[PDB]
């Protein structure tokens, strides 16, 4: 069987304009475990962009997290790109500053 | 009623790694000789005799024109069954002696059915073309792939038929059905529990029921001579989708095992709702408001399509999701959002609607609408005119002021 | 609290790309202190936590080694699979092995896990019991029997009633600055008008560790489950967990609610409002 990853786009710390933090998006819950992952500004992806390794869940299913440096402003807006073989287009995320 | 099953026998040697070959099911014989299947070896080419009628009778009824059903042999050699409770069925160690001789386990699957048998062959030069095999035990289901609404009752269905095989003069037992023990465990996502055991005929401590899950096991007569059907249905009361997912029923006697699988799917359709309802603003240009498409309380949380149209075409705008949520029943709520381009006066009238497809939703899916308001040239009500009365007194009477 | 140790292998063919890749790692309540990976430059058993680094280097050859013939089985296993199951060479598919032992915090055995998968879908386990396998169809069936008759079950009872557990209670002892340390959860209710006549009260826990939490909605002490938005638990980057639950109230009545807060790192559950 295959499963289609759940994707969250949040926050280290709550949010403050001006104030250093890191993005993160955690794709969770997906088989096989071949994913494409990408952290976009302004609808551009983001260069400087890490990653953990590989994880196994005991449900047979994968999860990573990619984050990145940034500094949180009212104007810039951020997101989350995922691709995978079970979805047909890769579906976008969006940071809500709360939530 | 086919006739005749094609079947991969599937070594069991370490050396050959799954390795198939093919072979046959003959149910119907007839007077005469069977067709001849040179291509098959000989062995592996079965004429099944069932005295329970359990196997005969599944597929004498089977749907015409369905897809042939998927059959798979095994060479079966008698255990003692390795979960505890199940301990009575063979209180001395030593083997029954009328279980000697070679055993073939065979598993028949269908989107119909799904059935299990314990086969006989008879080691038996000139009837080598067939081999003469007797059913002892068959284990079926008519329910395969059951779908349950959430929070319905799920009726699992499982019949089984028993013939003790021939007892080589050693049939001194308590005339009746034996004592059998029924299992019922759940597979799911590298989870499993034993949700029910019971030894019906025989007493004893079994392990607590799970989820109130009850099962109808019980012999169908207590005839001194079989052989004899049985019933092991499972009801579980209230299914939630933790309980999804792979149902294995196993029927024991003692050095005998007989399992059937099914495939409990949960499901929810969504509730949709957009929930911007009271109409739009104005549409002079630009200032489009956000339109959020609330979908709710729907289960599986994969297969959802969110679609945005304007009315029928493709409507135009940025459009994303917000991640699930998830509610204390397990069913999850997803939000679409559409940012449409700037609206103007060739949209008056026109709906901006939001359009689910899921699979528990019909092919259609479920849509919501919302009506996309314009300026146009609306006279002014009652209450402007004696508005605009007030403001060119005050400000006349300002203008004498000064 | 519950503590766990577990071993994940898995091997992922790649046809045309090489032999299948194997990856085998271990973990101590879900952070992980040794890895190995047929891709990475040097195929050595890495250690990957601060509290395993102390051992010495014949506990990492001899690793390695295990780890290498794991991986000729695993893609033997993969190559005997994919014909069972009459699937093209030319697709990708998925062996994954777990195994290991949930110990309470008594320090006692209280579940061990063996099982197999393929293709994301259970395969052969291991019972609750330690002493029956579950077994779905019949390539795995004729593995069932097998280690039924080769009593396999009692070697595997005696691995994670003993070595498991010990070396469970090893990693909790030289490791218990970070494994067994509770960061309590640092809470704030927000306030979002969603309609001129609804709003949303989300109620967050922040940089608690372990990530087992409970946040719940009450309205004068009654529980509103049916009615309670949630998002799954989440890692902030940091070795800490985020999480937090949304209600939706009329406007006005922003006061009745509660938010509930437990958590191990709290001597006391916390009652929250807006
Ligand atoms: C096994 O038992 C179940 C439950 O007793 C049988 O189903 C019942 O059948 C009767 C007679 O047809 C109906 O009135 C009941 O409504 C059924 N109950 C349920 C829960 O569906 C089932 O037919 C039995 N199986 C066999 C083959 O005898
Ligand atoms: C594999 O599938 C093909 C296509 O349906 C079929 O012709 C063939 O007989 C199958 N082989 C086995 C061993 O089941």
């Amino acid at each position: 069987i295959q499963r289609t990853p759940k994707i969250q786009v949040y926050s280290r710390h709550p949010a403050e304009n001006g104030k250093s933090n890191f993005l993160n998006c955690y794709v969770s819950g997906f088989h096989p475990s071949d994913i494409e992952v990408d952290l976009l500004k302004n609808g551009e992806r983001i260069e400087k962009v890490e990653h953990s390794d590989l994880s196994f869940s005991k449900d047979w299913s994968f999860y990573l997290l990619y984050y990145t440096e940034f500094t949180p402003t009212e104007k810039d807006e951020y997101a989350c790109r995922v691709n995978h073989v079970t979805l047909s287009q890769p579906k976008i995320v969006k940071w809500d500053r709360d939530m | 009623g086919p006739a005749v099953i094609e079947c991969w026998f599937v070594e069991d040697a370490s050396g050959k790694g799954l390795a198939k070959r093919p072979g046959a099911l003959l149910l119907r014989q007839g007077p005469g000789e069977p067709p001849p299947r040179p291509d098959l070896d000989p062995e592996l080419y079965l004429s099944v005799h069932d005295p329970a009628g359990a196997l005969q009778a599944a597929f004498r009824r089977y749907p015409r024109g369905a897809p042939a059903p998927h059959c798979e042999m095994s060479r079966f050699v008698p255990l003692p069954a390795s979960a505890k409770w199940a301990s009575g069925l063979t209180p001395a160690q030593n083997c029954p002696r009328a279980l000697d001789g070679a055993w073939l386990m065979v598993s028949i699957s269908s989107p119909v059915l799904s059935l299990s048998s314990l086969l006989r062959p008879q080691p038996e030069q000139e009837p080598v073309l067939i081999t003469m095999a007797t059913v002892v035990l068959t284990v079926l289901t008519h329910t395969p792939a059951p779908r349950v609404r959430l929070g319905q009752d799920a009726l699992l269905d499982l019949s089984f038929a028993y013939m003790p095989p021939t007892s080589e003069a050693a049939s001194s037992l308590a005339p009746g059905p034996p004592p059998f023990g029924l299992e019922w465990r759940r597979q799911h996502l590298g989870k499993g529990h034993l949700l029910l055991a019971a030894t019906p005929g025989l007493n004893g401590q079994m392990p607590a029921a799970q989820e109130g899950a009850v099962a109808f096991a019980a012999w169908d007569d207590d005839e001194p001579w079989g052989p004899w059907t049985g019933n092991g249905t499972f009801w579980l009361p209230r299914v939630q989708p933790f309980q999804e997912g792979t149902y294995l029923a196993t029927i024991h006697l003692p050095y005998l095992q007989g399992q059937v699988t099914l495939e409990l799917a949960v499901y929810k359709p969504p509730k949709v709702s957009l929930m911007p309802a009271t109409l739009a603003r104005a549409a002079p240009g630009e200032a489009p408001p956000e339109l959020l498409c609330l979908v709710s309380h729907f289960y599986p949380s994969g297969g959802l399509e969110v679609e945005w149209e304007l009315r029928s075409q493709k409507a135009e705008g940025q459009r994303w999701l917000s991640a699930l949520r998830h509610h204390s029943d397990g069913s999850v709520s997803l939000s679409g959002h559409l940012q449409p381009p700037p609206v103007t006066t060739e949209q008056h009238g026109a709906r901006y609607a939001c359009r689910i497809h899921h699979p528990s939703l019909p092919a259609s899916g479920r849509s919501a609408e919302v009506t996309l308001e314009v300026a146009g040239l609306s006279g002014p009500s009652l209450e402007d005119s004696v508005g605009l009365f007030l403001s060119a007194f005050l400000l006349l009477g300002l203008f004498k002021a000064l | 609290g519950s503590h766990s140790m577990r071993y994940f292998y898995t091997s992922v063919s790649r046809p045309g790309r090489g032999e299948p890749r194997f990856i085998s790692v271990g973990y101590v309540d879900d952070t992980q202190f040794v890895r190995f990976d047929s891709d990475a430059a040097s195929p050595r058993e890495e250690p990957r936590a601060p509290w395993i680094e102390q051992e010495g280097p014949e506990y990492w050859d001899r690793n390695t080694q295990i780890y290498k013939a794991q991986a000729q089985t695993d893609r033997e296993s993969l190559r005997n699979l994919r014909g069972y199951y009459n699937q093209s060479e030319a697709g990708s598919h998925t062996l994954q092995s777990m195994y290991g032992c949930d110990v309470g915090p008594d320090g006692r055995l209280l579940r061990g896990h063996d099982q197999y998968a393929y293709d994301g879908k259970d395969y052969i386990a291991l019972n609750e019991d330690l002493r029956s396998w579950t077994a779905a169809d019949t390539a795995a069936q004729i593995t069932q029997r097998k280690w039924e008759a080769a009593r396999e079950a009692e070697q595997r009872r005696a691995y994670l009633e003993g070595e498991c557990v010990e070396w469970l209670r090893r990693y909790l002892e030289n490791g218990k600055d970070k494994l067994e340390r509770a960061d309590p959860p640092k809470t704030h209710v927000t306030h979002h008008p969603i309609s001129d006549h609804e709003a949303t009260l989300r109620c967050w826990a922040l940089g608690f560790y372990p990530a087992e939490i409970t946040l719940t909605w009450q309205r004068d002490g009654e529980d509103q489950t049916q009615d309670t938005e949630l998002v799954e638990t989440r890692p902030a980057g940091d070795r800490t967990f985020q999480k937090w639950a949304a209600v939706v109230v009329p406007s006005g009545e922003e006061q009745r609610y509660t938010c509930h807060v437990q958590h191990e790192g709290l001597p006391k559950p916390l009652t929250l409002r807006w």
